[PDB]
């Protein structure tokens, strides 16, 4: 199982940048690969406060003294217990892909494919990708058979990872990008609360139309976020 | 020591009908679906053109170079297998 972690040649990965250039690897190589994260290190201060304050307690001397706390509640696994549960579950589950999985999983992978055709104007091992993880969580209950609780999981996580590295809802969506391209100049600087309250408070177009359009913009080099998403920029054309 | 009549019936039989070719070429890779335009260069490139050669000693080719340029995993990579499964003689390199 290929555990590898790359780094960006300029330091940082840079969002203003296509994602093929900041990463020094070819096509086939993101192909081979099930699950592709990117770690972005966000300068919250509303994050930094809570990773402070774990760091802090742990070199305080506190880690061993919560372990007694931790444990009794059945909220932690030991390192022993969780090496014996792995090759437990290697060797007695085997499990297979139901027909009613099946159905789903099929139906779903055309509709995250024609998400990014739109765009342009995923490949075969992707597919497969998904069913090793379906198929990685039922052995997890010890159940031989996926059910369907299993492939929405599946269908998370690959989406957390792959789409973010690259009726009346699909109308929507093509009216906010064209109504965007000709109110906003090309090089408009404005804020994200100023667009939320000529949208949503218009009863004309919803919050998830909001986000998910400022998204697919982003990753054509055309809106740039600024100020951790607080302002929209435009760029590209 | 090193040690390196019903069949050709059949051959003639169905090469009177009209549809032979697009027959044989969906039969290649029937796991692939569609491409019945790719399919068809490969049958013709098994088969093999014809090597001309002339009275000085110039010889000609016959044989028929395809190249595939397109997307990853986009029937290239599996089609390439089934090539080297189907003819007498292939290396996979």
């Amino acid at each position: 199982s290929v555990l590898a972690a790359a780094n960006p040649i300029y330091g940082r990965y840079d969002d203003l940048k296509s994602p093929g250039d900041n990463i020094d690897f070819q096509t086939t190589i993101l192909s081979r690969f099930d699950m592709i994260f990117i770690v972005k290190d966000d300068h919250n201060e509303e994050r930094d406060i809570s990773i402070a304050n774990h760091v802090i307690n742990i070199h305080t001397g506190n880690a061993n003294a919560m372990q007694n706390q931790q444990e009794e509640n059945g909220s932690e696994i030991s390192i022993e217990k969780m090496k014996r549960y792995i090759t437990y579950c290697r060797l007695k589950c085997a499990p297979r892909l139901s027909p009613q999985a099946a159905e789903k999983l099929s139906s779903n992978f055309v509709t995250i494919r024609k998400q990014l055709l739109i765009n342009e104007l995923i490949t075969i091992r992707q597919l497969e990708a998904i069913i090793r993880i379906t198929e990685s969580l039922a052995k997890l209950e010890l159940s031989p058979i996926a059910q369907e609780r299993h492939v929405d999981e599946a269908i998370r996580l690959f989406q957390a990872s792959t789409m973010d590295a690259a009726g009346t809802s699909l109308s929507e969506i093509r009216r906010f990008e064209q109504e965007l391209k000709r109110r906003l100049p090309i090089g408009w600087s404005t804020s994200y609360q100023t667009l939320r309250r000529e949208f949503v408070d218009t009863h004309r177009f919803s919050q998830l139309a909001l986000d998910k359009a400022l998204y697919a913009l982003e990753k054509h080099e055309t809106i740039q976020l600024r100020h951790q998403g607080q302002n929209i920029y435009r760029s590209g054309v | 020591t090193v040690y390196p009549d019903f069949d050709i019936r059949n051959i003639n039989k169905l090469s009177k009908k009209k549809d032979i070719f697009d027959i044989l070429s969906q039969s290649l890779a029937p796991s692939i679906y569609g491409h019945d335009h790719i399919k068809k260069a490969i049958l013709l490139m098994l088969m093999g053109g014809v090597e001309k050669n002339l009275e000085n000693g110039s010889h000609l080719r016959g044989d028929i170079n395809i190249l595939m340029v397109g997307d990853p995993s986009t029937a290239k990579s599996q089609l390439l297998r089934f090539v080297l499964n189907t003819a007498s003689l292939a290396i996979a390199t």
